């Protein structure tokens, strides 16, 4: 019997800052126990200061990103070159995904950018289009390894202030772009060590009011 | 998921949890399981996240179109039936929903409809829906009265979700409270279970089984 | 897993990677896959980890008793025969895929063993999920009359091919050289090409960060006098 | 069978067990006692597959009664519960396992404490203040979480138990024909004839 | 949904400093039967692209006709069909990739794994993969089927990352490919000795080599191998 | 249906400077239903500590079995069993049930009384030994624990610092698992004193 | 697998390819499928490598113990011991074995034992997946009382074709000659037999 | 849903229908009216798969009400029952059939006779003196076979109906939370509010 | 089924057995598997009798209509029409067809179309269940530019062996000769070809 789905591995990570947002993802592409590519870009600039990644089955991922990029183009044509806000993009993606409710895009989608107040924004989707704005989200193969670390080191969960013994929580102070990138790199270094489908390279896209910037880092190739 | 809604003297109380799971994996603790269909209508969400989200925000579009066309607020009966008739068309296809449509109008008063992906549409005073519905039912049925204050009713709903959050492994995170009166719904805050449990335990004298 | 065996002038060398995996998760990053059956008979194992360990211990134990009974140093063919007959009896259910090598009074030997009990002879062999990557290297670079230094190089290169290209293999290269008329040298972590880079941040917490309910001393000592 | 509950209070253990016996379409009996006295201060309620339940309960009873005669001594509730767990833990890897879940309520005369043990057919033992088997717990644990305090009287325990049974009678689909309630304390075992 | 009947095995390829090399054997298997011994599985499109195809041969022949038709269609009302508006490797690939994914989405796939090797207008090397699922990826070395498991490890020792491409000559690259084909003949039970090889260079253009054979094989050592363990004779 | 995830639970162990730490959650459940919040999964035989995740009946059975065996060991050997020796005993015991295994994920932790060397080890359900230098994880949130340990851990932590690291590794892993939590215990183990700490955590 | 045994004037010759496959991967390209159960009683193995090795090992043990008590066994006796194992354990075995041997009294003999465990004495026998492709060739080209050189050519040409068409067969062509003169091993490489 | 009963007496038809709505483990409602008025002198009770029951009942209701307005005339119970049977007979060979069983109780004003029709989801129609769907008949038909007399009175019919419900409450495993009783006669349809 | 087509100096010859089976029962022992789609374009049929007849009938219709508009079609054209039907309806068909024809420009040509619907132009082709047993024989004995008498002997000997070993094949050996001279039918009975 023909199986229309496959698993291309990989892992992605979105973090929303106070006036910035990052969307990271490893560059390794796989099937089963073989490496297809050590550098296959997974996070894409879609225009209008929005970055996107659809992790899981790469064919469905590429199709979805391609269709969203297309949706941005036609949003400009149909509405006098209006900038597609991140919230509007998110709702649009829900309809793209739910449109194939009974033959789904087998992907975990994450977009990142800035909201209309200039603050950092990350949105997260399931394969059939349910979505929610989030401060933090890891997706894909090693998501289960990364999310708990982010609950602890981004939202200061289970952390309290010394001397008070559980009475006073650690205050939720804001994180700089340099601080976030440190947490992203450590997340992927740790994920690479314990997950076989994570490695080769890490590509991070950073979104600010100035535009979209890229950073690349080597990961272990075993 | 644990969601409840009940009619009383002061209108309707709606209370939900916040957890979303994929198997044993906790996918989210910050899920909005109540949707604001308009300033007067609320919908609860249980089952498939996408199905509930998509079709209940769709419901809000149909309700808006009704009151544009008819120059009048849509009834809770009519709104709930639009959703039940829609999902009935998709019956068998695999939609997964358990929802309460909650509202208040002049002609109806406070009204709750349980709507279901199998096509079930039931009017009632008390409903609990989700994996942790049985736990919430225990607290509700023993403490429910028509003559509850808005303050006491709100607490009972909060406490009933907490009870389920504790016992049901697929419920938890936090409690979102809503209070529905004639003049629309009124949000009553997000309540983290991690803090609410220790607070309620201490103040209420309950959960003597657990050590704190 | 990537495991290989390579014959050379005056003996035989075996090698292995050090990754063990439960599904897509790495259970152990520095796993020891080279097992000692006797002082100069070593084998590398792939497949179910408990089985390769257990079946090696059992045969190694019986080989030791046999060596004491006969007043002779154990032979590789004895280990081979005992392993294959055991595995055949269990009809493949003991998931041990072994490359057995060693030196004895007969000479130097290299064999493979599969879980159903079939054995094969060769000058170069490879087993495990990374055997195809390793065998590609072996088929490209192997020749007759290899020296000791060339055989170690070829074996470790074959393991590296597995480490880099096979997701079921990784971390380090373990080697064991068994030369005729010499002690077998077990080279644990012969290569270490996968050290983790320094982390960007230290995650050491301030003392008193975690909330505690109760404390108590645990009595690990025995009942006391007086 | 269906619903079995347990709750341990200050000075006693109270076991409630349904009276219905249903074989498929009909309710054959509405006065069935799903319990056996293992010793003067130890009671075991049970529920699971037909036949296996009574067979197991009576087999345990026989063994404890044998021990009592041999040593002229009553085993502690903890000791009895451990014996029962071992029998079920042995059973689960048998040719045909006992498909039986039990609650063991006993009063330890040495420590002067009531004790309630919950053991499922796998041999999974836990000591609890209140327990249940099957779908009973899904309704009753929220009430007990809320309403239970460890220092209740036996009368308060029965009132809290009535509130549990009322909730079950409201929300459960199956008619379990009420419950037989039994109290285990320092004076032994007795049945509450009006509930 | 179908099953593949007459099938082709590995297609292997890699980039080098001035272009790309691609190769595939000339066998059409019918299960374990090595049925057809003269099947060309490298199909050139113009003088700048070669499409290597593995998997179902009937579907390959269909794809071959689509590409032939693509050239005809591009020439229509196109005065620059042999110049600025000639078919690019990137155009040909994206077309195939679209078809492969559309077909899988109708649950009626073209049961193939395809590698499009070529050189672009600006001299850039093109090498990208696509299969029956519509999955696509690019890499300095690409291979299908058994090639993925055995050829890639050998070819990645020559070009391990992007920066190794300018350091790799056509002689070194071809040598690596020819060696990989020999290894596949040793170890793939559905391979043949005869193969075709294609080089697309930005300077010397398309060189298509037919009727190549695996040579310099090591078999002599077999004579010493006796029994399966204890046997001496 | 899957025996290893009916009851739920987790165990994690770590090495520090002249010390080891082992920790576990307190939940026992019947799939979605939470049954007990006092089900400890760490036991000890002399100075050797054993944590066990998986099917709860087997957790209890094995504890009783190793108590049985270590008590006979001590009577015959006239000394307490060491962590290295006990690890081999666990492996032997599990593998003897090769084709009818105990559905468990054991974790050994302790300090060798003679050498003073800190020791930890993990096993699969049939006896394979994972003897890590840094840390061992086990249970339904093992993936989560791997992620926490791999980032939070650093070598040669002092006992009171190691406590914080292992506690945060457990707590945050458990909170991303539906079948883990409902309390937690942490053992800090030094050559001749052991401290046991119950952690305050969310009860959902 | 492509295996065959052929009787001729001076005795019998066994022939085999050297390919062992796990699906389409060639696990061993230089396998020795011609195995010795007694000085001048050999066999060709096809099917499961584990099963045929286990069987051949047991037979060698039986014939070694036979020899120690009753002297050299006949080829018929060897075939009977193979049959007893293959027949009585037919449910659990996948083994297609050709037994070939040389007596002085009986000269060259060939017995084939297919899957069922039945025995068939023949002038020559072919077996293994690759044998299907050479039934026509072998039937047309076999003669009785061939010379050694003719029989080597017959087996070489036959297995060449079997290798050419069967993916499960390949590598070198091994042969073992059994005559009064003794036991001779022959090997033929791809470059030789492919150009035939 | 679960239990629906019907009995035709001398001058009326009485329909009894359970109040429980159970979804899996919980009883969501205990006051559900499993009936629709098709016309002033025709009542239809129903039971089957969730959603389909109400959807079908309301669809039939709408069609009969449409007929009533178009012709300014009430269809006979026989005519209505035939229409309903045809809809179910059409349904059974559809892509997704209506999984609904019904009882149609009506008073024919032309013939001055009560009439009770039993129709299952296959479109199997029968006119009866008393009828039931599901497992209800297994208990109730023996009582009705004994006690039913055709000249009974609306009250004698209610007493015989009470005896049926009592037997169901004794021997059925499921708690159906009592029944809503409705009487159809020459004066139309009314509900017995105390039962 | 044992079917084959062979090109030679003067043109092409098609050959076939005559056995049609329903399991082990021979439903027809005198079947004609050599069928005419045009004056000098014939085909050999193997697989489902219903499918291959339905296909051959449609092809004959297409080539008849082709002829009426564009004159005599090439053998390549005929093979293409067969392929289009076999490929596009691969899910629902079980047909293995060999197409053979004679042009004056192209002379004798042979195209084989296996299950998948692929096309392969060859000097000669073999197909059907019985073809497996004669791959070795046919490869060794085929030469290009044979005479008519040599090609008849090659097909006769080949199909004889295929019949001998394949239970699904048997009866008479039918042949059809396609040359410039015209169309000649040949038949060979068991007593003739069995003694070969
Ligand atoms: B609740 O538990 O039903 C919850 C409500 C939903 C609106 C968020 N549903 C889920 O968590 C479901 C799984 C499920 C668990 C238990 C009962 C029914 C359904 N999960 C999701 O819908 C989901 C999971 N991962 C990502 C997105 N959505
Ligand atoms: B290798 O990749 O073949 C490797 C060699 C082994 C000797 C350490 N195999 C494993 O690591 C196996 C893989 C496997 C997974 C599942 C079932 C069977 C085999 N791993 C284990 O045996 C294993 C997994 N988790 C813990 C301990 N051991
Ligand atoms: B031959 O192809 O039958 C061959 C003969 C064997 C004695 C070496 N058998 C195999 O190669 C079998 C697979 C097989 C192929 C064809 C028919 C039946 C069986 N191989 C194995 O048994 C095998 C494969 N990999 C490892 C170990 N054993
Ligand atoms: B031949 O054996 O393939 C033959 C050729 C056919 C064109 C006459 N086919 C059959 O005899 C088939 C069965 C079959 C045998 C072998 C392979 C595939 C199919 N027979 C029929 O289709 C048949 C049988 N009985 C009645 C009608 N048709
Ligand atoms: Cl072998
Ligand atoms: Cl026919
Ligand atoms: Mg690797
Ligand atoms: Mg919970
Ligand atoms: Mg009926
Ligand atoms: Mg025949």
């Amino acid at each position: 019997q023909f199986n229309p789905y496959g698993d291309n591995g990989g892992t992605i990570l979105g973090i929303a800052g106070e006036d910035f947002a990052v969307l990271a993802g490893d560059t390794r592409n796989i099937t089963d126990y073989s490496i297809n590519s050590r550098y296959e870009p997974k996070v894409f600039d879609c225009g209008d200061n929005i970055v996107m990644s659809a992790n899981g089955f790469a064919a469905d991922g590429d199709a979805l990103v391609k269709r969203f990029k297309n949706s941005v183009k036609w949003y400009h044509f149909d509405h006098n070159d209006k900038k597609l806000s991140i919230n509007s993009a998110a709702r649009n993606i829900q309809h793209l995904l739910y449109g194939k409710r009974f033959f789904p895009y087998y992907v975990h989608t994450i977009i990142a950018g800035l909201d209309e107040d200039g603050k950092g924004a990350v949105y997260s989707f399931d394969p059939v289009g349910s979505y929610e704005r989030e401060q933090c989200r890891a997706g894909g193969a090693a998501a289960s390894l990364i999310m708990p670390f982010l609950d602890n080191q981004v939202n200061f969960k289970n952390q309290y202030e010394p001397g008070t013994n559980g009475k006073v929580k650690k205050p939720l102070k804001y994180l700089s772009v340099e601080e976030v990138i440190k947490l992203v790199r450590d997340s992927f270094t740790s994920a690479t060590e314990r997950h076989i489908q994570v490695g080769d390279g890490l590509e991070i896209l950073i979104v600010t009011k100035d535009g979209v910037r890229k950073e690349f880092y080597e990961l272990k190739r075993d | 998921t644990t969601t409840l809604a009940f009619r009383f003297q002061g209108g309707i109380i709606v209370a939900v949890d916040s957890r979303a799971t994929a198997g044993n994996w906790v996918a989210s603790q910050t899920v909005k399981k109540v949707i604001e269909i308009n300033p007067f209508l609320l919908g609860t969400m249980a089952g498939g996240s996408a199905d509930c989200q998509f079709w209940e925000t769709w419901l809000g579009s149909q309700c808006r179109l009704h009151e544009l066309r008819e120059k009048e607020r849509i009834s809770v009966a009519a709104a709930s039936k639009i959703l039940s008739n829609l999902v009935y068309q998709y019956k068998g296809a695999g939609l997964s929903m358990g929802t309460m449509i909650c509202g208040y109008t002049r002609k109806e008063g406070p009204t709750i409809y349980y709507v279901d992906s199998d096509g079930t549409r039931l009017k009632g005073d008390i409903f609990c829906v989700g994996s942790g519905q049985t736990f919430a039912y225990g607290v509700l049925d023993s403490n429910y009265k028509w003559d509850l204050s808005v303050e006491d009713a709100l607490y009972l709903g909060k406490r009933s979700i907490l009870a389920a959050a504790h016992r049901d492994a697929y419920s938890g995170g936090s409690v979102n409270l809503y209070h529905v009166t004639e003049d629309g719904w009124i949000y009553h805050g997000n309540h983290d279970v991690g803090e609410l449990f220790w607070k309620v335990k201490e103040e209420e004298g309950s959960f003597n089984n657990v050590i704190g | 897993t990537t495991i290989v065996g390579v014959k050379f002038n005056n003996g035989v060398v075996i090698a292995a990677d050090t990754r063990s995996t439960q599904g897509p998760i790495v259970a152990d990053k520095n796993c020891a896959k080279l097992h000692r059956i006797s002082p100069k008979i070593w084998c590398a194992g792939a497949g179910t980890a408990a089985d390769t360990e257990a079946v090696t211990q059992l045969i190694g134990s019986n080989i030791e008793l046999h060596s004491l009974y006969t007043s002779r140093e154990p032979r590789v063919v004895s280990a081979l025969q005992m392993l294959k007959q055991h595995l055949f009896k269990y009809q493949g259910h003991i998931g041990a895929y072994l490359i057995v090598a060693g030196v004895d009074p007969t000479g130097s030997h290299l064999f493979s063993i599969h879980a159903h009990g079939s054995t094969d002879v060769g000058y170069y062999l490879s087993l495990g999920s990374g055997s195809l990557a390793a065998m590609a290297v072996l088929e490209s670079h192997w020749k007759q009359d290899l020296t000791k230094e060339e055989a170690i190089k070829l074996a470790s290169d074959a393991i590296q091919a597995g480490i880099w290209n096979d997701l079921g293999s990784g971390s380090n290269v373990d080697v064991c050289v068994m030369e005729i008329g010499k002690d077998a040298e077990y080279l644990r972590n012969y290569l270490t090409p996968n050290v983790r880079e320094e982390k960007q941040k230290s995650y050491k917490f301030p003392r008193g960060t975690t909330a505690v309910l109760k404390e108590s001393i645990v009595n690990i000592c025995d009942i006391q006098e007086e | 069978m269906d619903i079995i509950l347990g709750i341990r209070v200050q000075d006693s253990v109270i076991l409630a067990s349904s009276k219905a016996v249903t074989r498929g379409i009909s309710v054959l009996k509405d006065s069935d006692d799903k319990t056996r006295q293992l010793s003067p201060h130890t009671l075991m309620s049970f529920a699971g597959e037909a036949g296996d339940t009574v067979q197991f309960a009576e087999y345990i009873q026989a063994n404890i009664q044998l021990y009592s005669i041999r040593e002229d001594y009553e085993l502690s509730p903890q000791a009895v519960s451990s014996f029962v767990r071992q029998e079920l833990a042995k059973s689960i890897r048998s040719r045909r396992p006992y498909q039986v879940n039990v609650l063991i309520g006993g009063y330890d005369k040495k420590k002067n404490k009531p004790e309630l043990y919950q053991i499922d057919y796998l041999g999974t033992k836990v000591e609890l203040p209140y327990g249940a088997h099957g779908y009973s717990g899904f309704y009753t644990f929220s009430l007990l979480d809320h309403h239970y305090r460890p220092d209740m009287t036996t009368e308060e325990g029965l009132d809290l138990l009535k509130l549990c049974v009322q909730e079950l009678e409201k929300r459960m689909p199956m008619d379990f024909k009420g419950v037989i309630v039994k109290i285990v304390d320092k004076d032994g075992i007795r049945q509450v004839d009006d509930f | 949904t179908q099953q593949p009947i007459v099938t082709g095995t590995s297609v292997i390829s890699m980039k080098y400093d001035n272009g790309v090399i691609i190769a595939a054997d000339n066998l059409g298997s019918y299960g374990s039967l090595l049925r057809f011994n003269g099947v060309e599985r490298l199909i050139p499109v113009g003088d700048n692209t070669v499409v290597g195809i593995s998997g179902d041969i009937s579907d390959m022949q269909h794809i071959e006709r689509l590409l032939k038709d693509l050239v005809t269609e591009n020439a229509y009302d196109n005065p620059l069909a042999d110049a600025e508006e000639a078919l690019e490797p990137s155009y040909i690939f994206e077309y195939l990739a679209t078809v492969m994914y559309q077909r899988r989405s109708k649950m009626n796939p073209l049961w193939n794994a395809i590698i499009v090797a070529g050189v672009q207008s600006n001299g850039d090397q093109f090498l990208r993969y696509v299969n029956l699922l519509g999955v696509t990826y690019s890499s300095p070395t690409l291979a299908t089927g058994f090639g993925a498991h055995m050829a890639n490890p050998l070819l990645r020792k020559v070009v391990d990352r992007e920066s190794d491409i300018p350091k790799t000559t056509v002689q070194v690259a071809e040598e690596a490919i020819v060696n990989a084909m020999r290894v596949l003949y040793y170890r793939d039970a559905r391979s043949s000795r005869n193969f075709s090889l294609a080089i697309i260079d930005k300077n010397t253009g398309l060189t298509f080599k037919k009727n190549l054979q695996v040579e310099n094989m090591k078999w002599d050592f077999a004579k010493d191998i006796k029994g399966y363990g204890t046997q001496k004779i | 249906s899957d025996p290893s995830s009916i009851n739920g639970g987790i165990v994690v162990a770590m090495t520090g400077k002249d010390c080891v730490a082992i920790a576990c959650d307190l939940r026992l459940g019947s799939q979605s239903l939470g049954v007990s919040n006092k089900f400890e999964k760490i036991f000890h035989y002399g100075h050797v500590f054993l944590g066990i995740t998986g099917l709860a009946t087997d957790v209890t059975t094995l504890n009783e079995m190793f108590r049985y065996k270590t008590n006979l060991y001590k009577l015959k050997e006239e000394r307490a069993i060491e962590p290295e020796t006990f690890t081999q005993l666990v492996s032997s015991s599990l593998y003897e049930r090769r084709f009818g295994p105990y559905f468990v994920g054991p974790v050994v932790a302790g300090i060798n009384s003679k050498s003073g060397k800190p020791f930890i080890a993990g096993f699969d359900l049939i006896g394979c030994i994972d003897e890590a230098k840094d840390f061992i994880v086990s249970g339904t949130a093992s993936d989560q624990l791997f992620g926490m340990c791999e980032s939070l851990y650093e070598p040669n932590l002092e006992p009171e610092d190691l406590f914080e690291t292992i506690s945060q590794a457990l707590l945050n892993a458990a909170d991303r698992d539906a079948l883990s939590g409902w309390g937690a215990v942490v053992y800090i183990i030094k050559k001749d004193e052991v401290v046991k700490r119950y952690l305050k955590m969310r009860q959902d | 697998t492509s295996i065959m045994a052929v009787t001729f004037k001076d005795g019998v010759i066994l022939g085999a390819d050297s390919r062992t496959t796990t699906g389409a991967y060639i696990a061993n390209r230089v396998t020795d499928k011609l195995t010795r159960v007694h000085d001048k009683i050999w066999c060709c193995r096809s099917g499961s490598a584990a099963d045929t090795q286990a069987i051949a090992d047991i037979v060698q043990y039986h014939l070694e113990l036979y020899t120690s008590q009753y002297g050299t066994p006949s080829t018929e006796t060897a075939a009977s011991v193979f049959k007893e194992l293959c027949y009585e354990n037919k449910d659990n075995l996948t083994a297609g074995i050709i037994v070939a041997g040389y007596d002085d009294k009986n000269k060259g003999e060939v017995y084939t034992i297919p899957l069922g465990g039945s025995v068939h004495k023949l002038p020559y026998a072919i077996a293994g997946s690759g044998s299907t492709f050479i039934y026509g060739y072998c039937d047309k080209n076999f003669r009785e009382n061939m010379s050694k050189e003719e029989t080597v050519d017959f087996i070489k040409h036959s297995l060449s074709q079997a290798i050419k068409w069967d993916g499960s067969s390949g590598g070198v062509i091994r042969m073992v000659v059994l005559t009064a003169a003794g036991v001779e091993r022959l090997i033929f490489y791809p470059d030789e037999y492919e150009q035939l």
